[PDB]
DNA sequence: GTCCCTGTTCGGGCGCCG
DNA sequence: GGACGGCGCCCGAACAGGGACTG
């Protein structure tokens, strides 16, 4: 028997066109619909469907095997309506539960929402159309409506292990303990025993905003370090400017030295010590988005923000690849969303939604070469000014 | 006949009803065409006669066949096309010839009347009403029991239903390939030509069991096939040919119709350019507007032209070989690529001149068309292509480096065919020793527009310069560009404007703006130029001084 | 807020296919 | 002549954001 689900009051379906497929992908889409089709999990249907959801596949690392993955993305957003301690453990290991949705029926009248199409090389067909029978993987629906099959299934675990964190984010089941990682994976396996039926979060650390060192400075470094601290005030009010730029008076050449007074050099290194304390008052609101923003700082080097209102960041960090030999921008970016979204889901429970620094064809030419979750966050494409890249710089 | 296919149900949009559209005046000879197909029609149960419970109507007309000996029956179903559900479309681009591998036997066959052998939904048909008017006699209603042309579902019932009718038969051949393009069947095969015609008549009586005649007359045995618009011959493509206008007078529909037919040509043509013929098109009134070929214009179709008397060809893909994409610059934001597997025989030809954005350089729009081209190929042949790219190492080197955006070309090797590609100038990264420090600034009044522009130099030199019909933004960028006409080979130059810092960071050598135009010929003829940025407002020395001075008339 | 400037989407011509 | 669907190109209209400004 099915749970009756609809969509947000004065929404339709999600009309969002397929996009271009490698053939690997294809193949790999065929054979597993084929298996699909022949379990009744989907069904083939026809264009007095209007809606559409585009479909690709993503083959994990060293494994031989595909995922299908649906961008339920918009689907989710039209479809109708957390442990503190997970971010703590010592290390949490990342379980892919979704095959166990394909055991529920999904209600009739949804079903025509969730159409997908299989484009064909070189456009030797027209695309082929399928529907859901069950709870899909990738929808929001999905783990809400199983809920209570995977407390059921949990019970006996959680109570033989308390100390134990079991969250599930819609795929995923994230387990999280302070064992020996022998232990830890002993136990995981248990687990993974139970149910046939590595990330270590204390170890993320925070970003600071950093100020310059020297014994001697121009004109042009107080110019730069008075703008980044102007800027920095509005995060932390007690930042003052006030001396550094009093030492900037007249119509001066950029490389003229400029000796640091007294009260300048108090000002700055009482800047130092403003930059130390957290950010006061920021709550996070579980009915807001979280927006993420990301800089490229070069030389495998990216800076991001966590908030929710502007300079009200609840966190700030980095993700720092190797010198780059044979570095790709659109890769290590991918690979610093999924990092981000990871650690998002980790503390809050959420994913965010991100302003890409990229061209929007860049990306879409090329992020799901990178992809690797069963999730996919909402993103936007943002022509980010140099001088914040600046300011979180390192 | 008639396929035994289950029909494909269709509604009418939520609260609306079907047309009531007078019937207008055929002329005889369409209304005998009509007159015969009808009859015909009605004796095989594809119409049928209604009476007077079907309050429905919608005009009728004929036109020719691509075969001229043929006509074809067309209805302006317009309103009931405005009227009906919406559909999901499932053909999703155009095969084309260079994606086609190398075959032993091929065939090319066509249906005999699709749309008319595929049933329509039973509650829809009273919809489709019609009316011959006769040569007075009484003119006879109709009603659709199939698909009727001019509906705006039959394209999609048809392909959809085409496609459920070909899957028995391409679950039992895995390995006989069927381009399906609407109705008309490319079919291709590993087989010597005996068992590949063998298969070919087990295909057809596949097809006639499900209602699907493929008449000799459309049977093509032989090459070249005609197939999409080309001619497939056993070892290369070729396009069937084009004709330019050769007009004196121009009017925007006939260089809508010239750029179309370019950019046709330009699959298999190399060189072809359209950006003077298509910005000739700029801001136009209608259709019969006259527009003078600007002599740009003219010289670009004259290439175009030469490019077009020249023979030419395509060659099919070779899955086990790599596909490389070569790309060639011309201004203008201009450029062509080949794609081929073996030196000089193209799959195809491309030509890329969008242009994106205000401000851009030569680096941003080759990597555009380095994406443009891998998606091209990934549709065509499901991969993507190495690239050969008029581009030094070291000047995408210090493009990734300076840029502050995520950017990436895939695997690539260095072309030495001009013109190359490169940056026109490079900002510094410090302040230059030496070079005199401008400190320049605009205001702009919102209420007049009158505003100032100017600087002040730390070797004591000032300047402001009043501006008529201005905008802050304006004002900002003429004083980094009077600053930069008033100074030496090098120069320090510190701005308030993150706009206008913004602009000239990501080093542009074209613009929409004559005025950043202007500032980019300055900025290539400097040795050395240093562009910092302060907050406005805040007292920093020097831009105080020039704030003050180009605030005085305007705010 | 308003104004300015920039980017994106979408509809309307034309090309090509059936 | 003229009806339909697909894809392509190009351009302009109607949006959407973000940065500077006024007293
Ligand atoms: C060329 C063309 C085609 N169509 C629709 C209708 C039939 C299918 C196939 O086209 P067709 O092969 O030329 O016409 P068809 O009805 O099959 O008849 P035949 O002449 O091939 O026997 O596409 C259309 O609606 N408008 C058009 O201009
Ligand atoms: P649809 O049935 O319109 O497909 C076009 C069909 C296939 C080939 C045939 N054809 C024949 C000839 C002689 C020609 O010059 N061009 C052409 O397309 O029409
Ligand atoms: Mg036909
Ligand atoms: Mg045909
Ligand atoms: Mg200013």
């Amino acid at each position: 028997e099915t749970v009756p689900v609809k969509l947000k009051p004065g929404m339709d379906g999600p009309k969002v066109k397929q996009w271009p497929l490698t053939e690997e992908k294809i193949k790999a889409l065929v054979e597993i619909c084929t298996e699909m089709e022949k379990e009744g999990k989907i069904s083939k249907i026809g264009p007095e469907n209007p809606y559409n959801t585009p479909v690709f596949a993503i083959k994990k690392k060293d494994s031989t095997k595909w995922r299908k993955l649906v961008d339920f993305r918009e689907l989710n957003k039209r479809t109708q309506d957390h442990p503190a301690g997970l971010k703590k453990k010592k290390s949490v290991t990342v379980l892919d539960v979704g095959d166990a949705y394909f055991s529920v029926p999904l209600d009739e009248d949804f079903r025509k929402y969730t159409a997908f199409t299989i484009p064909s090389i070189n456009n030797e067909t027209p695309g082929i159309r399928y529907q859901y029978n069950v709870l899909p993987q990738g929808w929001k629906g999905s783990p809400a409506i199983f809920q209570s099959s995977m407390t059921k299934i949990l019970e006996p675990f959680r109570k033989q292990n308390p100390d134990i964190v079991i969250y599930q984010y819609m795929d995923d089941l994230y387990v999280g303990s302070d064992l020996e990682i022998g232990q830890h994976r002993t136990k995981i396996e248990e687990l993974r025993q139970h149910l046939l039926r590595e990330l270590h979060p204390d170890k993320w650390t925070v970003q600071p905003i950093v100020l310059p060192e020297k014994d001697s400075w121009t004109v042009n470094d107080i110019q730069k370090l008075v703008g980044k601290l102007n800027w920095a005030s509005q995060i932390y009010p007690g930042i003052k400017v006030r001396q550094l730029s009093k030492l900037l008076r007249g119509t001066k050449a950029l490389t003229e030295v400029i000796p640091l007074t007294e009260e300048a050099e108090l000002e700055l290194a009482e800047n130092r010590e403003i930059l130390k304390e957290p950010v006061h008052g920021v709550y996070y609101d579980p009915s807001k988005d979280l927006i993420a923003e990301i800089q490229k700082q070069g030389q495998g080097q990216w800076t991001y923000q966590i908030y929710q209102e502007p300079f009200k960041n609840l966190k700030t960090g980095k993700y720092a690849r190797m010198r780059g030999a044979h570095t790709n921008d659109v890769k290590q970016l991918t690979e610093a969303v999924q990092k981000i979204t990871t650690e998002s889901i980790v503390i809050w429970g959420k994913t965010p939604k991100f302003k890409l620094p990229i061209q929007k064809e860049t990306w879409e030419t090329w992020w799901t070469e990178y992809w690797q979750a069963t999730w996919i966050p909402e993103w936007e494409f943002v022509n980010t000014p140099p001088l914040v890249k600046l300011w979180y710089q390192l | 006949p008639i396929s035994p296919i289950e029909t494909v149900p269709v509604k009418l949009k939520p609260g609306m009803d079907g047309p009531k559209v007078k019937q207008w005046p055929l002329t005889e000879e369409k209304i005998k065409a009509l007159v015969e197909i009808c009859t015909e029609m009605e004796k095989e149960g594809k119409i049928s006669k209604i009476g007077p419970e079907n309050p429905y109507n919608t005009p009728v007309f004929a036109i020719k066949k691509k075969d001229s000996t043929k006509w074809r029956k067309l209805v302006d179903f317009r309103e009931l096309n405005k009227r009906t559900q919406d559909f999901w479309e499932v053909q999703l681009g155009i095969p084309h010839p260079a994606g086609l591998k190398k075959k032993k036997s091929v065939t090319v066959l066509d249906v005999g009347d699709a749309y008319f052998s595929v049933p329509l939904d039973e509650d829809f048909r009273k919809y489709t009403a019609f009316t011959i008017p006769s040569i007075n006699t009484p003119g006879i209603r109709y009603q659709y029991n199939v698909l009727p042309q001019g509906w705006k579902g039959s394209p999609a019932i048809f392909q959809s239903s085409m496609t459920k009718i070909l899957e028995p038969f391409r679950k039992q051949n895995p390995d006989i390939v069927i381009y399906q393009y609407m109705d008309d069947l490319y079919v291709g095969s590993d087989l010597e030509i005996g068992q590949h015609r063998t298969k070919i008549e087990e295909l057809r009586q596949h097809l006639l069991r499900w209602g699907l005649t493929t008449p000799d007359k459309k049977h093509q045995k032989e090459p070249p096939f005609l197939w999409m618009g080309y001619e497939l011959h056993p070892d290369k493509w070729t396009v069937q040919p084009i004709v330019l206008p050769e007009k004196d007078s121009w009017t925007v529909n006939d260089i809508c119709k010239l750029v179309g037919k370019l950019n046709w040509a330009s699959q298999i043509y190399p060189g072809i350019k359209v950006r003077q013929l298509s910005k000739l098109l700029r801001g136009t009134k209608a259709l019969t507007e006259v527009i003078p070929l600007t002599e740009e214009a003219e010289l670009e179709l004259a290439e175009n032209r030469e490019i077009l008397k020249e023979p030419v060809h395509g060659v099919y893909y070779d899955p086990s070989k790599d596909l490389i994409a070569e790309i060639q610059k011309q201004g203008q934001g201009q450029w062509t690529y080949q794609i081929y597997q073996e030196p000089f025989k193209n799959l195809k030809t491309g030509k890329y001149a969008r242009m994106r954005g205000a401000h851009t350089n030569d680096v941003k729009q080759l990597t555009e068309a380095v994406q443009k081209i891998t998606t091209e190929s990934i549709v065509i042949w499901g991969k993507t292509p190495k690239f050969k790219l008029p581009i030094q190492k070291e000047t995408w080197e210090t493009w990734w480096t300076e840029y502050w955006q995520a950017t990436w070309i895939p695997e690539w090797e260095f072309v030495n065919t001009p013109p190359l590609v490169k940056l026109w100038y490079q900002l510094e990264k410090e302040p230059i020793v030496g070079a005199e420090t401008f400190y320049v600034d605009g205001a702009a009044n919102r209420e007049t527009k009158l505003g100032k522009a100017g600087y002040v130099t730390n070797r004591g030199r000032q300047k402001v310069v009043t501006l008529t019909d201005t905008t802050n933004q304006k004002t900002e960028l003429q004083a980094i560009y009077l600053a930069l006409q008033d100074s030496g080979l090098e120069v320090n130059i510190v701005t308030d404007s993150q706009y206008a810092l913004g602009i000239i960071q990501a080093q542009p050598d074209q613009s929409e703006s004559e005025l950043v135009n202007q500032i980019i010929e300055q900025l290539i003829k400097k040795e050395k130029v240093y562009l910092a940025w302060v907050p406005a407002h805040k007292g920093i020395g020097g831009n105080e001084q020039v704030d003050k001075l180009v605030s005085a008339g305007i705010r």
